[PDB]
RNA sequence: GUUGAAGCUUGGUUCAAAGAACGUAUCAAG
RNA sequence: ACGAGAACAUACGUUCUUUGAACCAAGCUUCAACU
């Protein structure tokens, strides 16, 4: 219930508000294009990010063990390499991964190795989808 | 055991005449007095009570036993379905006997059939004494929490019982679990109000295709307007539709 | 005495069933499978089994059609499943149980889960605008041990009662059980059906067992 | 009276049913240039990676995006391949694969809802007021398939022939043609028969031919793929079906009923126009070819075998 | 001379029991399980257990049928559960107790609440239209530690009373305990049954504790 | 027990009439779509919001303490983000939330963090369901 | 000639209407 | 050497009976920025 991501703590009370203020920061200084101009992350990229999390979430949710499976931590590493691929593909997903501390959260999920930490990470990510679709 | 229609309960009645003590403090004044005239009033009242009540209970074949008779003492015991509707015609007969001058405080309660009659008489005399000071014309129905004036009783309840009886006997799949649920949400709105009125509006909406597109509107506006006279109306409908 | 009907229910495909009582991701499966709330195993409720075999039996015991009420149907079907008609309440002789999953041991030998997720969508037939949804359902080959109690009170009608509980099981063999059955889920089968007296020994237990395992 | 049918789909052209899993270049695929594609494990691969320090190819994906398919594996000194679940061959003319729908045991099958939606496309072909509250399709008791073997899978790439066969970079693993997969459908004869589904399948294929493939063949079209046969009149009564493998816009929406140059006009402009594009008569096709010339099989197509019990 | 029948009841399915029937939210779960209003533990009354024990024993101490009033049935049941005739009145040698949930902490180690809501519906035969009901029931695997007072007065029938209460318990083992039982809820099994004296040790508690702990 | 949501303070005496007024303001001044026409919020999504609240309202009932546990507040924050997400996808439900303020109400629940505040919120939301079905709403 | 070019997302429905279930019989009345 | 002394509102009793979380939904539509 901690997720000390890079600088601070988001618990299971304000994960939505943290996603809200993160996205609120995004759509007030949107990423200036490398060719000059403005763009937003599109819905399909951010939806693929959510589906990429929720493939693992479906396997995690129905197992009561607070210890995450050793197979699951491998899939969390695969989340890391998939967002690395997409993030290296385009700059808009690069700083969307940078700004919302996605890699920091996923490393802290490796570090804690608890189900509830992953569940609150998935809580956070679906709140990112929620407040992105709200704007 | 003759009344195999409603709830197997026995009702008793206590009553007296309103404002009778002031009627004898200053009976007839000086300027329009002969001696003989004020005696005719009291003998008319007494003979009205004894002879008229005996004849009235004779002509409509009531299952009512009688103990007292008088403007201070009246005690009858009988089936509740027969003394509840005897109270309104008692009110009407003493109203047009007095020519709408002297009225009735009455108290009616409902009792188990195997019950000590001394306890019944004390409890219903105290029940009437709750309705007596309310004097004013009033009858209480089975508890000190339900005290109604005579017009309120007659008009309000006996059309909001006649409407309930008229409508719910037309329906083969509403009576009477819906009436019990409606009673349960109606008697509990006294402490918390907008919750029960909102659940009431929702559940009147969802029965509006069964109880009627009109009938749910009268149930809603009656529950908003005069709901103490409908909770007693549904209660006595339930009591007279038992078994 | 009392008769305890014991067998097992294998799944041939699917069996999405129920609906929780739990939060769903944006994400992922809404309408998941109905599970045990303690051990998180999937279960078919005995109510759902009862409803489908009651419907299939009451359907078949007329001619294959029915439009009546549950308390207004056949005497044998009320004798098994019970009624609440305002004059005659036939006390229900059958008594189901919730049937939680049994072979989680061998399904973990394959290193598969207990349930799958079904990605399945809707296509607008005017605009070809898709709409996806995810449905959780149980992995085919799962075995459920079920146990049914039968109140042995009569003698003349038990063979009649076990000829149409067998026929009810056989009718539900050719049908689905719960959820998206007309789209290919919930096909079940029955095996190792055995009847055993709870206390003592009924003498006509053999003729029930071959009318059961036929 | 609940008539049950052993409906078998002979694959008259490759068929995709999908399942919602996409794979990129690094994603699992060992597309060696021996005309083969191997998809590998998710858990054992990653487990072997972090047991030999996954940060190496975590960052050597960063060094080698885009092209890194096996050159990472075959030149990192561990060429080992038990990690494959199963192998399929490939049809080109390198990446972005989405796989077939599997069971939990990783053995593919055609789900019953796919055939039911295909039949629903091929039944309510009249004017689109037949909808969610249609009482006919409460009786089609279709089942999931027999679980077909992995051997019939081979990956085909997306190619479109609008004026020329243009190779799209999408790949999808499909059932190889003339693979037969059975079903179990049942329906009440009080609502639909063998004859109704038979004739409705026949005249859906009739409309799909005579209003899009006939017009798509009288427009600029050769016999260049020599093999993309027109092939109705021998099996025009043989009631061919299109199930959902990128078979086209027309194979899903119903409105080639009634006429051609109103409905083809409105969809092939306007419904495309809310997407991005601006083009005339006609709507433009979706084939898939295989090798020594090519063969150009139309995509997502099968033939029904309605047999009783 | 005044004994305590201490044991437990485990839940293997379901068990919705009790319940104020006033009104839920629009909202939410209809007909909740009754709980202890103080500790918010769902409990079985003494009345539910005593009525179910007396119903099943009077099916078996007949033997078979029961179309009777609770009073004029037997001698060995009136001796135990009491009667209220005008002159053939027998004081109830049993005393049932309210039985609250004991292994809440063991459920908390599995990180689930002590009850669930079970989504159920009803399909009209005319229209194939649902009618969803939400029923709150306790979870299976909850243990109900219980104690029943047996106020001994006569010595010549203790052994008969305890052996027929043992067959009452193992008869209730094959039936549900309150609520939607025939729909697959309420199945119970009794464990660690024992009887222990009030003060000191009475006599022949070993024969009772072996006929009880069978 | 106060919950000043956007314009008024709603105790357990004046919320059902407020919900009644808000819906009565909706079904006589409805939402005009961005396409040309009139759009009313469908029964299925408002009921989806209703049991979205109810699946933690069923857990708040069986509690005695007033300060709700972190599990309950986690589910409340999840309800808030789901209200935002379903609000984001279609604008009809978006200004249903913005017009009858769930979001201010639910964040006042997130501020007070007390049992009775969430109960008052739950009665408010179900009364919105009630008077949505009653006035104007098809039954 | 070469190279992933990506975009669209449970929309859209429907819902405890359930039906029975508040209720006996023991001291009083005769 | 209290209108008093006694004197358990007690005994009997299943919140229970009947009810499928159902119904309708092809992971799919588009060919393309790219000599």
């Amino acid at each position: 219930t901690e997720l000390k991501i890079g600088n601070e703590k988001v618990n299971s009370t304000n994960f939505g508000d943290f996603a809200e203020k993160a996205i609120r920061g995004i759509n007030h200084k949107p990423f200036v294009n490398s060719k000059g101009g403005e763009q937003k992350i599109t819905t399909s990229k951010i939806r693929g990010i959510l589906e990429l999390v929720n493939k693992v979430y479906n396997r995690v949710i129905n197992t009561n063990d607070v210890e995450l499976s050793e197979n699951i931590l491998a899939d969390i590493a695969y989340i890391k390499v998939k967002i690395a691929y997409e993030s290296g593909r385009e700059p808009v997903v690069k700083d969307f991964i940078q700004r919302t501390a996605f890699t920091a959260a996923i490393t802290d999920v490796m570090n804690q190795r608890t189900r509830e930490s992953f569940l609150l990470f998935a809580r956070y990510v679906e709140s990112l989808i929620a407040y992105f679709k709200f704007y | 055991e003759e009344v195999e229609v409603g709830i197997n309960r026995l009702g008793v009645l206590r009553a007296d005449v309103d404002n009778l003590g002031q009627a004898f403090i200053n009976g007839i004044p000086d300027d329009y007095l002969s001696i003989s005239r004020t005696a005719t009033f009291s003998r008319a009242m007494s003979r009205f009570f004894k002879n008229y009540l005996n004849q009235l209970l004779a002509e409509k074949s009531y299952k009512i036993n009688v103990i007292y008779a008088g403007g201070d003492d009246l005690f009858m015991i009988g089936a509740w379905q027969d003394i509840l509707d005897f109270s309104i015609v008692l009110k009407q007969k003493f109203a047009d006997f007095t020519q709408n001058k002297l009225s009735i405080s009455a108290g009616i309660g409902m009792f188990r059939e195997k019950y000590p009659v001394a306890r019944m008489a004390s409890l219903t005399g105290d029940l009437e004494d709750a309705a007596k000071d309310y004097t004013k014309n009033a009858v209480t129905l089975f508890d000190a929490t339900n005290v109604f004036s005579w017009d309120t009783l007659e008009n309000d309840i006996f059309v909001k019982l006649d409407a309930i009886t008229k409508n719910f006997e037309k329906l083969d799949e509403t009576g009477k679990a819906f009436i019990y649920r409606l009673i349960d949400l109606l008697r509990g709105v006294n402490e918390n109000q907008q919750i029960n009125i909102a659940r009431l509006a929702y559940t009147l909406s969802r029965m509006e295709e069964k109880i009627g597109k009109t009938f749910a509107q009268e149930l809603y506006n009656w529950a908003n307007a005069d709901r103490k006279t409908l909770i007693m109306a549904l209660e006595i409908y339930i009591l007279k539709t038992r078994e | 005495m009392k008769l305890v009907i014991e067998g097992t229910i294998v799944l041939k495909t699917g069996m999405h069933i129920g609906g929780s009582s739990d939060f769903s991701a944006i994400g992922a499966v809404a309408s998941p499978v109905v599970r045990d709330t303690l051990t998180r195993l999937p279960l078919i409720p005995g109510s759902s089994l009862k409803g489908k075999m009651r419907y299939l039996l009451a359907k078949e015991l007329n001619n294959g059609i029915l439009l009546n009420e549950p308390n207004n149907d056949q005497d044998e079907i009320l004798r098994l499943f019970g009624s609440s008609e305002k004059d005659k309440i036939r006390r229900a002789r059958l008594k189901f149980n919730d049937i939680k999953l049994s072979n989680l041991a061998e399904l973990e030998t394959f290193n598969v889960s207990s349930t799958e997720v079904k990605f399945e969508n809707t296509i607008n037939r005017k605009t070809a605008v898709a709409n996806p949804r995810q449905i959780e359902r149980v992995i085919a080959g799962s075995k459920f041990d079920f146990e049914i109690f039968y109140n042995l009170d009569d003698i003349k009608e038990v063979e009649k009662d076990f000829e149409n509980i067998k026929q009810g099981f056989d009718l539900l063999e050719f049908d689905y059980l719960g959820g998206h059955g007309t789209r290919g889920s919930g096909r079940i089968a029955f095996e190792n059906l055995s009847v055993i007296t709870a206390v003592g020994n009924f003498e006509k237990i053999n003729t029930l067992n071959e009318i059961l395992g036929a | 009276m609940k008539k049950t049918y052993r409906v078998t789909l002979t694959a008259l052209g490759p068929i995709f049913i999908g399942g919602g899993e996409k794979l990129k270049k690094y994603e699992y695929i060992f597309d060696k240039q021996k005309k083969v594609a191997h998809m590998i494990d998710h858990t054992k691969f990653t487990k072997y990676l972090l047991e030999k320090n996954l940060l190496d190819d975590f960052t050597s994906r960063v060094n080698s995006h885009f092209d890194l398919y096996d050159y990472l594996v075959n030149k990192k000194g561990i060429v080992f391949m038990p990690l494959v679940k199963y192998s399929v061959p490939v049809a080109q003319f390198m990446n972005d694969l989405n796989t077939f729908v599997k069971d939990a045991f990783g053995r593919p099958y055609i789900p019953g809802s796919s055939l039911k939606g295909a039949l629903r496309t091929a039944i309510l072909n009249d004017l689109k007021e037949d909808t969610k509250e249609n009482e006919v399709f409460a009786h089609l008791q279709v089942s999931d398939s027999e679980t077909i073997d992995l051997e019939n899978l081979k990956v085909y790439q997306k190619v479109d022939y609008s004026k020329t066969a243009k190779p799209l970079p999408l790949y999808r693993e499909c059932l190889k043609p003339n693979t037969e997969i059975t079903f179990t459908v049942s329906f009440d004869d009080e609502y639909l028969t063998l004859k109704k589904i038979q004739n409705a399948l026949h005249k859906t294929y009739q409309h799909y031919y005579i209003k899009w493939l006939k017009g798509g063949k009288v427009g600029e079209t050769l016999i260049k793929g020599v093999t993309f046969a027109l092939d109705q009149p021998s099996q025009n009564q043989g009631e061919i079906i299109y199930i959902g493998g990128g078979a086209g816009f027309v194979s899903k929406t119903l409105h080639y009923k009634s006429k051609n140059r109103d409905q083809a006009r409105n969809d092939s402009f306007d419904i495309l126009k809310q997407l991005f594009r601006t083009t005339y008569s006609k709507m433009r096709s979706v084939p898939d070819n295989v090798p020594t010339g090519k063969h150009y099989l139309e995509m997502g197509k099968a033939r029904i075998k309605l047999e009783e019990l």
